[PDB]
RNA sequence: GGUUGCGGCCAUAUCUACCAGAAAGCACCGUUUCCCGUCCGAUCAACUGUAGUUAAGCUGGUAAGAGCCUGACCGAGUAGUGUAGUGGGUGACCAUACGCGAAACUCAGGUGCUGCAAUCU
RNA sequence: GGAGAACAGAAAUCUCCAGUAGAACAAAAGGGUAAAAGCCCCCUUGAUUUUGAUUUUCAGUGUGAAUACAAACCAUGAAAG
RNA sequence: AGAGGUUCCGGGGUCACCUUGACCUAUUCUCAAACUUUAAAUAUGUAAGAAGUCCUUGUUACUUAAUUGAACGUGGACAU
């Protein structure tokens, strides 16, 4: 049975009844997909700067 | 058959934009690409590897990953009723920096000094763009200039 | 000849270096890519040309203005040295390279550590690492268009340079003394291409063979009484009279450079403007068509 | 006009195109080599023809190139055939030459088996000191005009020495 | 200011014809024992800066030059185009109102600028 | 493509000049490429191991294809890579 | 669509000729969804800062020839 096929009609108002989204940002982001080898390394300087931290505050 | 391949709808885009084909000049691998940086991306055709998708030429983002050769960047892609986070792992050849965020670190030093010039002083400083603003009164002058100007023209053809 | 002008409309050049055959881009790609998280450390080469009369030796690195020039060596300051005949030979190219390592060394601060092979064996001695110190100067080979042949003299600086204390990476079977055949180096004849053992056994062949070709080649070694066997006493004694002093005195010149411009002004032809440009093109109007 | 703006022999290259493979190429590369004291380089067809009988990489001739006095050696035992004569044609106009001999006729007999008749093309390059700069690596320029070999210099250079003359029947 | 080495932008740098180049540099140029590579020391390799030369490369200059680049109230506010009308017209299309706005053409100017290092009456 | 070379010419091989790609890159078409990505030579197996991340079709599922890394282990090259 | 350019490039006609085709050069008329040096309008990405800027110097097993950078920081300053 013929018919139709396809539209884009409607869409852009169905897609703005609610809203387009920005992804809502975040300070300190995730990690994924960042180089590995930075990473491991930015544990540790963390790690070091936590624990220089500590000893200079106690 | 529709087709609909990554490369698909591409012919002139990534085509390499008349007496400048050829090799790449040394300052695309001589720039420095930081995280947070804000790049604009124009996929080079003759540099096959670590292209973006079509959708990601023109597109602007945000450094958040450094390696080898390449960069990682996060672009927002409007997917239905929302934007979602892409990350994109471009090599450099077809990554340039935002000359929009060169003029706002300048825009940036240039409040900073001025601030600092009025706190030198102690007047305010008033330092936001503002908007073309309508024009002010004028005295046009006449000396040299007297107004001068016939009518409309008639029809002539001139085929 | 008498190109079209569609040919000379669509016609794209190439970059400047590559017009002149000077530069091979292909190869300083990859010779002057960093490692994009490496991110702004300069990438050291040490480019090793020779023209005709000269070696030139110079370690360079990049950034988008224009090359920069860290140290740079010429073998022609070798006659301060000692070395004064044959300044384009294998031993000037090992003794230039010796001189921009040591000179870059102490440059850098960096000639207390890394003093390099002192004493020259001719061995495949790469530049290792003091443990619990700075790590050596690592300088990458550039050889510009000139081909890689086993025996070729860039790879004398290469010696040279590696000798000096610099780290530079390389592979020992582009040296003298290489066989095809099995792989293994002749430290031997690679020592005796250091101290100009190729020159000297020549020198003591043509004058036994002819003495004619002696008189021709080797003319200014007659000249100064030069024996044949004292090139390794001459070159042994220019190593440590580079590494004694490699600090670079410059000559004094004998003129300052505005007397230079000055001088050298009157003989640089002066492009023509608009004026006589289009007298010119009159004139030639005129006394072309003034009825002959 | 200057020492450096003399016509010289780079090259004569002798060229034997035998249309078949195998015995009788090698007899043209024992010619050859016997010819030049250097061994001879051979030569694939480039396409497929099949009433010239050649076929696609088959190694359809030989030809040798000799520089220095050596060439010049050879350029007189090949003009004795010629009788010291050449025509208005067999200059180009880039300035070289060359001419057709048969027999290979004497000069220098080996102990000659039976192996027949090898006619073979003489080519003689001429130009100038400074051709250099089209063949090195670096900076490979273009020799400019007025030290450009032409048709009329290397016919003046060889109606000079070689005494020979052009175009006479 | 010349020149070299390494370059950045990659024709204002290219191409064609011709002329000039002091000094130094570069180059051609000389040699074939060694390292090495070729059918051929032509290229590549080595050796000598010694026998020679600026002839060429290279550099600069010239051309109502080709090309290229820049600018213009030059074309031209033209073509196209966004928006508006219960506008015109049978229609094709078109005019108007609020806006944006080319390209070819035509003229004028230009014909490499420059970074690091070394050297040169 | 032009000019030349016994047989040899329209076309056999040899030589020179011009040659911005008008060629080639397995296969459609488009893009790309000139000391190359083409042609020839030398060495080789990275067409290997393990695991995440990413892109495109996407519901941001699967499959396919690809991208950039990370720990190895290799290849190549004077080396950068 | 005409102009200019001599050739066993099979124009028949000297046995160098009115009755030469292609080709080459300078021009000429008209075009292209799957042609293009160019190149809009409309639509379109990003930025316009406190998660910011500047100064000092802490951490790291990453990175550098080298606390040289990178990333995250402490402390200080800047809130019509
Ligand atoms: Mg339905
Ligand atoms: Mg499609
Ligand atoms: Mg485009
Ligand atoms: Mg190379
Ligand atoms: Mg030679
Ligand atoms: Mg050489
Ligand atoms: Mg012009
Ligand atoms: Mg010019
Ligand atoms: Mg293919
Ligand atoms: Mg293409
Ligand atoms: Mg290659
Ligand atoms: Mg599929
Ligand atoms: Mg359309």
């Amino acid at each position: 049975a013929k018919s139709k096929n396809h539209t884009a009609h409607n869409q852009t108002r169905k897609a703005h009844r609610n809203g387009i989204k920005k992804p809502k940002t975040y300070k300190y982001p995730s990690l994924k997909g960042v180089d590995p080898k930075f990473r491991r390394n930015h544990k540790h300087a963390l790690h070091g700067t936590a624990k220089a931290l500590a000893a200079a505050k106690k | 058959g529709k087709s609909h391949g990554y490369r698909s709808r591409t012919r002139y885009m990534f085509q390499r934009d008349f007496r400048k084909h050829g090799a790449v000049h040394l300052s695309t691998y001589l720039k420095v690409y930081k995280v947070g940086d804000i790049v604009d991306i124009k996929a080079n055709g003759s540099i096959q590897k670590g292209m973006p998708h079509k959708f990601y030429q023109g597109k602007t983002g945000v450094v958040y990953n450094v390696t080898k050769s390449s960069v990682g960047v996060i672009i927002n892609k409007m997917v239905g009723n929302r934007y979602l986070e892409k990350r994109l792992n471009l090599r450099v050849e077809h990554i340039k920096h935002s000359k929009c965020r060169q003029e706002f670190l300048e825009r940036v030093k240039a409040n900073a000094a001025k601030r600092a010039e009025a706190k030198a002083q102690g007047v305010a400083v008033q330092l936001k763009r503002q908007p073309a603003q309508p024009r002010e009164s004028r005295i046009v002058s006449t000396e040299g200039n007297v107004p001068q100007t016939l009518a409309p023209v008639p029809y002539e053809t001139f085929i | 000849d008498a190109k079209s002008s569609a040919y000379s409309s669509r016609f794209q050049t190439p970059f400047r270096r590559r017009r002149e055959g000077k530069t091979d881009y292909y190869q300083r790609k990859r010779l002057v890519t960093q490692h994009k998280a490496k991110y702004n450390t300069p990438k050291y080469r040490l480019v090793v040309r020779f023209t005709n009369k000269d070696i030139i030796c110079q370690i360079i690195s990049s950034t988008i203005t224009g090359d920069v020039v860290l140290a740079a060596a010429y073998s022609h300051e070798l006659p301060r040295y000692g070395i004064t005949h044959g300044l384009t030979n294998w031993a000037a190219a090992y003794a230039t390279g010796l001189l921009i390592a040591r000179r870059t060394l102490q440059k850098l601060g960096l000639d207390e550590t890394y003093k390099g092979v002192e004493e020259v064996e001719g061995e495949y001695e790469l530049t290792e690492a003091v443990e619990d110190g700075p790590r050596p100067f690592k300088v990458f080979l550039d050889i510009g268009l000139q081909r890689t042949t086993t025996g070729a003299r860039v790879f004398g600086a290469l010696k040279g340079a590696s000798d000096g204390g610099l780290y530079v990476p390389h592979s020992e079977n582009r040296f003298p003394g290489w066989d095809f055949e099995t792989e293994e180096i002749d430290p031997e004849l690679l020592r005796s291409y250091i101290f100009g053992g190729h020159v000297s056994q020549y020198m003591e062949e043509l004058a036994d063979d002819d003495e004619e070709r002696f008189s021709e080649l080797f003319k200014g070694y007659l000249a100064d009484d030069i024996d044949a066997d004292s090139l390794e006493d001459i070159y042994t004694s220019a190593h440590e009279a580079i590494r004694a002093d490699p600090a670079f005195k410059p000559t004094e010149k004998k003129f300052t450079k505005e007397q230079y411009a000055a001088e050298s002004k009157k003989y640089r032809q002066t492009k023509l403007s608009k004026e006589e440009r289009a007298a010119r093109v009159a004139a030639k109007i005129a006394a072309l068509a003034g009825q002959q | 006009q200057n020492p450096m703006r003399d016509l010289k022999i780079e090259k004569l290259v002798l060229n034997i195109s035998v249309g078949e493979s195998g015995d009788r190429l090698t007899r043209a590369s024992k010619v050859l080599e016997q010819l030049s004291g250097q061994t001879p380089v051979q030569s694939k067809a480039r396409y497929t023809v099949r009433t010239f009988g050649i076929r696609r990489n088959e190694k359809i001739a030989v030809h040798v190139t000799v520089r220095g006095p050596k060439a010049e050696e050879i350029l007189e035992r090949g003009l004795k055939v010629k009788e010291y004569q050449l025509r208005d044609r067999n200059f180009s106009a880039t300035g070289n030459f060359g001419f057709g001999i048969d027999e290979h006729i004497d000069l220098g007999i080996k102990y000659d088996p039976s192996i027949g008749i090898f006619g073979m093309d003489f080519y003689v390059v001429m130009n100038r000191p400074g051709a250099r700069v089209t063949r090195r690596k670096r900076c490979k320029g273009t020799v400019g005009n007025s030290h450009k070999t032409t048709k009329e210099d290397t016919v003046s250079w060889f109606k000079q020495k070689y005494d020979a003359d052009v175009l006479d029947k």
